[PDB]
């Protein structure tokens, strides 16, 4: 509470701009109170080095109980990607707005069940951000098996009864439209079986 | 051209991915393609 | 896609049978020993479920080998369909022959292993198929890790330091394919070849880590953390496809799940016991059963203690945090003032 008075820009404010009791400021100092409290024993080291500029992806995933690689891999994602404000190499575990969105990008990989590489390429398939350059039907086609890799027995099951749903739908109206021949009247899917 | 073997008569199957396979036969026949995959290539794009 | 079938009827007299399933309008077929010695072209497009025989003739170079026969068809256009029968063949004198059965029926019948799984035993300890003392011991280290861990009999195969088998049994399919093969990946199978698979971090890797992701039930991140458990000596995260490194990546993953803990715990814990530096890719019989105790006592332990790894390992750690935090600082001002 020091450093967010004193330093308010390593919490997100803007440079030189007095702090705000904002409900929006309040939010955020209850979400680092959450965090910190997370952090359990480990919570004075990371404070201690967030509060210099120490602060490092391999010391913050040891007090989380998280692997190291998953904070690289995150904070790679981070500032790869057009975040408002940015994640830099100089503030990516400086700022809390940026520590905040390294770990979304770890809960939305947690939550998937895969890398956050793998959330790369699955952003990476918005349509209108991939207008200029178009996905290939094989990097759906590799996105689809990295999501389908982190479902467990019961969902696969789940999956693959949908699909099969799913396809019937489009192979019985494509064959009925361009396949199946002429001198059987095939109009509806009653009539293919 | 199937075989009348002690599997065909034993396991179970899903009816629907029967029907999806003979589907995919068909189609892959008709548009002269390789395999599987390039059949839900063209059906990821054909529009009519 | 096949069913291949070899049958002796002499001295390097051979009759080759073979099956296709599925259909592939093909120029000719081109039946190879070892992809090296062609042993039947046949020039027309064969036809599903029809059981085609061919004789053929194998010397004693490669009868003395697993050897592999391929089976080729090729499109007109540049395509051409692929698979493989994997055959191992051995000679015996009727006496020799029923005194080894003898010990097979004896010890099947004892231990309630199938035979299938008994084999796998003996081709883990030596090369010949001969049952000794060694032998033996991997034996009740697999009855008893069934009764420890409630896994089955080729699950702990693989925790006696034996490869995934590739051979399917029982009216079921292998456990090479019920791992890599169930379903098919688009449509691909998963085969042991050369190939090298890219299980760095941040690889967004080809379709073959996708099944190895798919097998283990991990992401990208604990993967590569399988493989420097598995080998620390990995400069690059590249592995080749064959089954020895695919079956030590999974002896790394069934220690982490057959004591309820994750890879990343898996690490900090092997650390923690003293096996940090010693790879799986590498390992004895004797070392490999000797880390299943240690892991065995301490997981059990960690559980009467009610502690995590995680609180394990601040206890244990050698590598200290150099932060210098309000606490440290009240440390060094009391001695200061004290002293």
């Amino acid at each position: 509470f020091r450093l967010f008075v004193t330093k308010p820009e390593m919490f997100g404010a803007a440079t030189g701009a007095a702090p705000a009791h904002d409900a929006l400021s309040l939010i955020m100092l209850t979400r680092f109170a959450d965090w910190v409290n997370a952090l359990g024993e480990k919570a004075s080291s990371v404070l201690a080095a967030f509060e210099a500029n120490s602060l490092t992806a391999e010391q913050l995933a040891d007090a989380m109980n998280l692997d190291a690689n998953l904070l690289l891999q995150a904070s790679i994602q981070a500032q790869n990607h057009q975040h408002l404000p940015p994640v830099t190499p100089e503030n990516a575990f400086s700022c809390w707005t940026s520590i905040n969105t390294i770990l979304q990008w770890v809960n939305v990989a947690q939550q998937l069940n895969v890398a956050p590489q793998g959330v790369s390429a699955l952003v990476g398939l918005d349509y209108i951000q991939s207008m200029k350059e178009t996905p290939t039907y094989a990097q759906w086609e590799n996105a689809a098996g990295v999501l389908t890799a982190g479902l467990n027995s019961q969902q696969a099951n789940t999956l693959h009864a949908f699909l099969d749903e799913s396809r019937s739908a489009a192979l019985s109206t494509y064959y009925i439209r361009q396949v199946a021949k002429a001198a059987a009247a095939i109009k509806s899917r009653d009539d293919l079986y | 051209s199937m075989a009348l073997s002690q599997q065909n008569m034993d396991i179970e199957l899903s009816t629907l991915s029967l029907s999806n396979e003979l589907l995919l036969e068909s189609i892959k026949t008709e548009s002269k393609l390789e395999n599987y995959t390039k059949v839900m290539e063209m059906l990821s794009t054909f529009r009519p | 896609q096949m069913d291949v079938e070899l049958f002796p009827f002499g001295g390097e007299n051979y009759r080759l049978d073979y099956k296709f399933k599925n259909f592939y309008n093909a120029s000719y077929l081109s039946i190879k020993l070892n992809d090296k010695r062609e042993l039947v072209r046949t020039e027309g497009a064969p036809q599903v479920n029809i059981e085609y025989s061919a004789n053929i003739t194998l010397n004693t170079a490669d009868i003395s080998q697993p050897f592999e026969i391929g089976l080729t068809r090729v499109l007109p256009s540049g395509s051409w369909a692929y698979a493989a029968a994997k055959f191992t063949v051995e000679e015996y004198n009727q006496y020799s022959f029923l005194l080894k059965l003898n010990k097979a029926i004896r010890l099947s019948r004892a231990t309630e292993l199938s035979p299938t799984i008994l084999e796998g035993i003996v081709r883990s300890v030596n090369l010949q198929l001969d049952i000794n003392t060694d032998v033996l011991g991997k034996v009740f280290l697999t009855k008893y890790y069934m009764q420890r861990y409630a896994i089955h009999a080729e699950t702990a195969l693989i925790l006696c330091n034996a490869p995934i088998s590739q051979r399917s049994y029982d009216n079921q399919p292998s456990q090479f394919d019920r791992l890599f093969n169930t379903p098919l990946l688009n449509g691909q199978y998963f085969s042991t070849g050369d190939e090298e698979i890219d299980l760095n971090s941040g690889s967004t890797g080809d379709w073959r880590k996708t099944i190895l992701k798919r097998a283990f039930n991990i992401d990208d991140v604990s993967l590569f953390r399988l493989l420097k458990i598995t080998d620390h000596d990995n400069k690059d995260g590249k592995i080749k496809n064959n089954l020895k490194n695919l079956s030590n990546l999974y002896i790394g993953k069934l220690l982490a799940d057959i004591h309820q803990l994750t890879i990343d715990e898996l690490d900090l814990l092997l650390i923690a016991v003293g096996e940090g530096k010693t790879n799986l890719s590498a390992i004895s019989d004797k070392q490999l059963a000797t880390l299943i105790r240690k892991l065995n006592t301490i997981t059990s332990w960690l559980h009467t203690q009610k502690w995590s790894v995680f609180q394990l390992f601040i206890m244990t750690s050698t590598s200290y945090n150099k932060t210098l935090t309000p606490e440290i600082k009240n440390l060094l001002d009391t001695v200061y003032h004290g002293l």
